[PDB]
């Protein structure tokens, strides 16, 4: 039901370390998770290639 | 982490006992 | 070769994920400590100045 | 057809396993978070007369 | 954004997961995640929370005026099956194998029901079959009637096509998914599954037994469901969970797509025949119903600017011999009830301690008898034990008592017995509990309309339902006792047992008595008079009455929506009693209608005068 | 051998279902009683009736 | 590939006992912290009681 | 009492013929067919620690009026709870106590030690987890049923009755539950030499399904399992245990998911502390009676 | 044969290792699914506190009553 | 062949496909919250 | 037609106009994360 806020407080609270601003309409926001992991991920891909 | 919640907790008790031995 | 890539694969199918959680767990359990600390506070102190006050 | 077999069994048993789990990620959050969300949820409504509170306990230090 | 949730219009196993729409437009339902189908009907419109018994994947409506929808059930029979006036007046038997492809074409009447081995088609009104398709290793995926007028199309399990007149190439896709469907005027064929595309041929079979492979656009993989809508438009139901309306002229031009918030998408859809409504169901089961035309108008233009023994041998005996004697009583009972004699399950209801909840007989039921009220007690604790809506509703003894008083010289017997009187007899009994069974009665008092549509017209001219109902009860409770008479009311249990095959007498007989009586009823205007009238000891003519009964219940449609339409729960389990649904938790609406007004009032109230007392402050 | 490994993979998404449907209980039997435990915070509105009747 | 399994069943073996150790005495670590934290509680409660009596 | 001339062998045979005890002597049948290891040491260590704050039958979800109840559970509960803290809260653990006392407790001691030795052989695995029950006993049962007649499964999963849904009663809610008390009549007399089975309550919890299948296959909707349970029909159990019997000799090992150990919980030195016990999730029940005793003492100032 | 072989060679060799990674995945799911069921049992307890919360609202009433009164 | 055709995945594309509604939920936070603490402020002609 | 951008991205769901402000920001992220990420591959 409210798993999503669980995760609504994570999220925008992570989102927002890295500084993003957020000026958009609202619908239920359980979902960066992933997409904090893929830039990461691949901004750590990429780290770890240029290490390569 | 339950273990020092439960801790600093319990002794929220020994401040309120410290009202209740007051009167 | 691809079997001893693979073996090997455990530690880059990444055993630090492993460390990555686990540092996310430690992490995140200091974190709610934190917050934990910031309610528990709340009450703790706010008391008794009524009662030895009267 | 041996091997065929071997490989399909693994195949659709591994592809489904990873596929429920998936399935299963939503479900089993939802099997906690469906009811304690409300029950915590609901509970601003005591955090809520912290107000009536403030009023009527100055009524009464003043009285 | 109409909405509709089951789980309050009648609480139950719901999740409901695929709709479905008739063309009167009247006429809606629903599959559950049981394989239950519950039907929706317009017309009275009653919220008609009734459901149809199956373990179905297919609900086909059928143009009947009260359905008896065609259901493909696990087993892979058909059910012609309603909940109007329930009754599963078909049980279309038939084919093996998941029967995949249901459907009508109503257009004269054809039913088509594909397994993958054989496509066969029934005519609606017998539902017999007419042709079969069976072909070797077709294995068929799918096929459809086009409803022009009229043909079958043939889609193999290796992605082949063919047509099949039904006066008498391919996709290559081998989808292990497939779902077709067939435009209204019959010049389009869409398919979808896996894969993803919208995949077009004609019927207009411009293209022979070809399809373009449309792919369709960004979000679609594959699909889910497919249906074309209201004229040329097409809308598929992505693996994304999301709708897509397209339109044909324009091949994709997607003209709409919108869910309500993404987080609960899309599991399946239906269209009503007025085009105007599109219904899409959840994957939480959530009923979206929704003006469609508005909604597509809504998107589109909002977006546009932007760049001896034996049954029968027993009704001639227990009619012309009348009656039949107690040494006897056992094997015919046994036989007409189809009982189990499930002698391990009643003897340990029996044995277990103190029975709590009718110690205390004497006090409703004051017989100065402390062996037979005992016998009353015996069955009637082992009723609630077995189940305890029974002292809820503690009138139970009303009933307990004349058959354990006969029957109940053989307790098994009579504890079995009384289970089929409630298990398949008084179905509703229970459905009011703690209460008059009311609503449940309304199938009782609209049998009294149905059977002489003057009495009862009277009677609710003259004594004002609620009592009747009570009235009625009290006679449903023993039953024919107080009733007609003491002894000779046998006439009419033996009659019913012998007629156990037909539940519905319990009704029809009640009923009779009613009927029997007439213009001697017509003048009463209290429960009182009546419940002590027909109390009376009236000559009764019971062997006419019954057998007239017998026949007034082989003289009507089963069209009639009689609240709880009685089915055959006669036979019982061995080992254990059958487990049996004798409960409540349902809806009469306007008193909370009225209590929600009400309790609204109550607590404006209550915070106007706490919020008044902010003089309170000003005064201490 | 693979069908046993297969099947003790098989076996163990079943238990993952055991997870599902002892919360589907658990939590909902708890969450109602203690909702039914909320009601002492009705009881405690009864609080705000005696302080204003003492105030009154 | 006899001998790689050879020597990668091996590496799994080894694995196997690293890893589990490692965390076993990560645990045991943690768990000293966490009943330490207990003890300490009945180390100061002795002196509560005599501070409640007064 | 410690003269054991009589072999449990002929027991073996007694207990299933002429069932197992004079209700009032059942406590020297009994422990000698269980094996209780009992020394003059730990249940004293037990007893003089003890209660307290987890004791939701006490005054909480259940009461106690007899003090050969109240005041002899605590010393049960007390004991079980410290001994090891999953019996102290955990609810199907905390139901073993219950009638242990209720049948026993007069035997204190034996309540005691009896609950610990069936802990030890047949609860062994009705833990898995906590607060959860035995979700791979939920499993293990259906691996048994399948053998046993999988027709009925095959019906309940195709409308989604699946575990727990159907087995529960006896199963995971503890066997005690859906039966009543002179029905499982102290069953745990009845099948302490079946113990020594993967249990042979496996066996019986299949036992009170399958045979049951005849109003199991009528079930088509779960709001059905709510009305076939609550009910907490014993049926016969006499001819439930006895199919499990015979299912155990006709079922080897092979159609088994969950391994049982062998356990014979005895020690002259020692006790065993149930070691499948989640220590992590459990010591946090209750009672709280300021909560409400201080309405009183407001309202007695405030009046 | 030995040609097609190439590719079912192959194709079981690597299928082995979805399973024996998959082995490995489960525990890790299954774990993951488990600890997010313990964090609810824990955060019950501090639900438990969160009523006694509650209590000493009303204990704190009754002392400015009394020590009043 | 592609043993590893799965799982992984799980960890990466929903990415964006569902930051998408976190693109609007996470956003009340600084823009609503602001819009209308700025326009209420609108007080404070 | 921000949605263009996702699709290629293939960043699946129904999309809003009405988002400008926000999509520019994450999903040139995305496009640019580390583009050195495809140019180190092929490095």
């Amino acid at each position: 039901s409210l798993f999503n806020e669980r995760k609504y407080l994570l999220l925008r609270k992570k989102l927002d370390e890295l500084h993003y601003t957020q000026p958009l309409q609202i619908e239920s926001a359980e979902l960066v998770d992933k997409l904090l992991n893929d830039l990461l991920k691949t901004s750590e891909g990429f780290q770890k290639l240029k290490n390569k | 982490k339950m273990l020092e919640t439960e801790i600093l907790k319990e002794q929220q008790m020994r401040d309120i006992e410290r009202e209740r031995k007051l009167r | 070769q691809q079997m001893k890539k693979l073996e090997e694969e455990s530690r880059k199918a990444i055993q630090i994920a492993e460390n990555s959680r686990k540092a996310d767990l430690d992490f995140i359990d200091q974190e709610l400590q934190k917050k934990r600390a910031n309610d528990n506070k709340f009450i703790a102190s706010k008391m008794e100045e009524e009662a030895i006050l009267n | 057809s041996i091997k065929q077999t071997r490989l399909q069994q693994l195949n659709k048993i591994q592809t489904l396993t990873r596929a429920n789990l998936q399935a299963q990620e939503e479900l089993r959050q939802k099997e906690l978070d469906l009811l304690e969300a409300e029950l915590q949820y609901q509970q601003q409504a005591d955090g809520q007369q912290m107000q009536n509170r403030k009023e009527e306990i100055q009524i009464l230090e003043m009285e | 954004c109409d909405v509709i949730n089951f789980k309050t219009l009648k609480k139950g196993n719901w999740h409901s997961f695929k709709l479905q729409f008739d063309s009167k437009g009247a006429t809606y339902g629903c599959l559950d995640q049981a394989g239950n189908v519950t039907l929706f009907y317009l017309d009275k419109n009653r919220y008609t929370n009734v459901d149809v018994q199956v373990d179905s994947s297919n609900l086909t409506f059928i143009e009947k005026p009260t359905g008896y929808l065609a259901v493909s059930n696990a087993d892979c029979s058909i059910s012609i099956y309603s909940i109007l006036s329930g009754k599963l007046i078909q049980q279309l038997k038939w084919h093996t194998f998941k029967i995949k492809k249901l459907q009508v074409n109503h257009m004269s009447g054809y039913l088509l029901s594909v397994s993958s081995d054989n496509c066969t088609i029934w005519n609606i009104n017998t539902y017999e079959r007419r042709k079969s398709f069976f072909v070797k290793n077709t294995r068929y995926a799918q096929g459809c009637l086009t409803p022009a007028g009229e043909h079958l199309i043939t889609l193999s399990q290796n992605g082949l096509v063919e047509c099949h007149n039904t006066d008498t190439e391919e996709i290559g896709l081998k989808l292990k998914q497939a779902h077709l469907d067939i435009s209204a005027e019959g010049v389009y064929i869409a398919i979808c599954g896996d894969s993803n595309y919208c995949l077009i041929g004609r019927l207009d079979c411009q293209q022979g037994f070809d399809f373009e492979l449309y792919e369709l656009p960004n979000n679609i993989q594959s699909v889910k469901k497919i249906k074309f809508i209201r004229n040329s438009l097409l809308t598929l139901l992505g693996s994304d969970e999301k709708i897509y309306v397209l339109s044909a002229e324009n091949n994709m031009e997607i003209v709409l797509c919108f869910e309500l918030p993404s987080r609960k998408g899309i599991v399946d859809y239906d269209l009503n025949i007025d085009a105007k409504y599109l219904v899409v169901i959840s994957t939480l089961g959530e009923k979206y119903v929704y003006d469609f035309h508005q909604l597509i108008a809504n998107q589109k233009k909002h977006q546009q600017d932007v760049t001896f023994l034996d049954r029968e041998k027993l009704r001639e005996f227990l009619s012309r011999f009348g009656y039949f004697p107690e040494k006897h009583r056992v094997v015919v009972w046994n036989y007409l009830l189809k009982l189990p004699s499930n002698y391990e399950a009643f003897d340990n209801l029996a044995r277990k301690g103190l029975h709590p909840n009718y110690l205390n007989l004497k006090s409703t039921f004051p017989i100065q008898s402390d062996k037979l009220y005992y016998r009353t007690q015996r069955i009637l604790s082992c009723l609630a034990h077995y189940c305890p809506v029974f002292a809820q509703l503690d009138y139970m003894p009303a009933f307990v008592f004349p058959f354990v008083k006969l029957l109940g010289t053989n307790e098994a017997f009579c504890f079995e017995v009384i289970l089929s009187f409630l298990v398949q007899w008084g179905q509703f009994f229970f459905e009011f509990a703690p209460n008059p069974p009311v609503s449940y009665l309304k199938a009782f008092m609209e049998l009294l309309e149905y059977h002489e549509p003057q009495l009862h017209a009277q009677l609710n001219q003259n004594i004002p339902h609620t009592q009747l109902f009570n009235t009625i009860w009290s006679s449903l409770q023993v039953v024919l006792t107080d009733v007609l008479k003491r002894e000779d009311w046998l006439c009419f249990i033996d009659f019913l047992v012998a007629h156990s095959e037909k539940p519905d007498l319990l009704l029809h007989i009640l009923v009779a008595y009613f009927t029997y009586f007439k213009r001697h009823i017509i003048s009463f205007t209290t429960g009182s008079q009546l419940l002590r009238f027909f109390q009376q000891d009236h000559q009764i003519r019971i062997q006419n009455l019954l057998q007239d009964a017998l026949e007034y219940r082989n003289r009507t449609p089963p069209r009639i929506p009689q609240a709880v339409v009685l089915q055959d729960n006669l036979p019982l389990t061995s080992e254990q009693y059958p487990i049996f649904n004798f409960y409540p938790k349902f809806s009469l609406d306007q008193h909370k209608e009225i209590r929600e007004q009400i309790i609204q009032e109550e607590l404006k109230a209550t915070e106007k005068k706490r919020t008044l007392k902010e003089l309170n402050t000003l005064q201490q | 051998q693979s069908l046993t490994d297969q099947i003790l993979s098989v076996e163990q998404r079943y238990k993952e279902k055991q997870e599902n449907l002892i919360r589907s209980e658990q939590i909902r039997r708890e969450e109602v009683i203690y909702n039914a435990e909320q009601k002492l915070s009705r009881q405690m509105k009864l609080e705000e009736s005696i302080k204003q009747t003492r105030l009154q | 590939e006899a001998i790689l399994n050879l020597e990668l069943k091996t590496a799994g073996r080894i694995n196997e006992v690293l890893n589990t150790k490692t965390k076993d005495q990560n645990i045991q670590s943690i768990t000293l912290q966490a009943e330490i934290a207990q003890k300490r509680l009945d180390m100061k409660y002795k002196q509560m009681e005599q501070q409640i009596d007064q | 009492n410690s003269l054991p001339n009589m072999s449990v062998h002929k027991l073996r045979q007694f207990l299933q013929k002429h069932k197992v005890y004079p209700d009032k002597h059942r406590a020297f049948i009994y422990k000698q067919l269980l094996e209780l290891p009992l020394n003059v040491d730990n249940f004293a260590t037990l007893v003089q620690k003890g209660l307290y704050p987890s004791f939701k039958d006490l005054y909480r979800k259940y009461p106690i009026s007899d003090s050969k109840l109240y005041q002899k559970m605590q010393t049960i509960l007390s004991c079980l709870a410290n001994f090891c803290d999953l019996f102290g809260e955990s609810d199907q653990f905390i139901q073993i106590a219950f009638p242990f006392v209720k049948l026993f407790g007069q035997e204190e001691l034996l309540a005691f030690e009896i609950v610990l030795c069936f802990a030890h052989q047949i609860l062994q695995n009705y833990f898995v987890d906590f607060p959860h029950p035995p979700l791979d006993l939920l499993q293990n049962i259906d691996e048994i049923i399948k053998y046993n007649d999988p027709i009925l499964h095959q019906h309940l999963k195709q409308h989604n009755f699946k575990f727990v849904d159907y087995i529960w009663p006896f199963l995971s809610g503890f066997f005690t539950s859906a039966l009543d008390k002179e029905s499982w009549l102290q069953l745990i007399d009845y099948l302490i030499t079946y113990n020594d089975t993967p249990e042979l309550f496996m066996f019986i919890t299949a036992a009170f399904i399958i045979y049951f299948k005849h109003p199991l296959m009528k079930l088509k909707s779960k709001d059905e399992l709510e009305i076939f349970i609550s009910r907490q029909n014993p049926v016969s159990v006499n001819h439930i245990i006895e199919s499990g019997f015979s299912l155990l000799k006709r079922t080897p090992i092979d159609k088994i998911f969950v391994k049982f150990s062998k356990i014979l919980p005895l020690s002259k030195t020692s006790y065993n502390q149930f070691t499948n016990y989640n220590v992590f999730n459990v010591a946090h029940q209750e009672t709280e009676a300021e909560a409400k005793l201080e309405e009183s003492k407001h309202k007695i100032r405030q009046m | 044969q030995m040609q097609n072989r190439k590719e079912e060679i192959q194709i079981l060799e690597m299928e082995a290792q979805a399973a024996a990674r998959l082995r490995q995945v489960m525990e890790l799911r299954e774990k993951e699914d488990r600890q997010r069921m313990v964090r609810m049992d824990m955060d019950i307890h501090r639900q438990q506190e969160e009523d006694r919360d509650n209590a000493l609202i009303q204990q704190w009433r009754v002392e400015d009553t009394e020590m009043r009164l | 062949q592609l043993n590893d055709l799965e799982k992984l995945y799980e960890e990466k594309q929903d990415a964006l496909m569902r930051h998408e509604r976190e693109r609007r939920e996470i956003i009340t936070y600084e823009q609503e919250m602001r819009y209308s603490k700025l326009v209420d402020a609108e007080r404070q002609v």
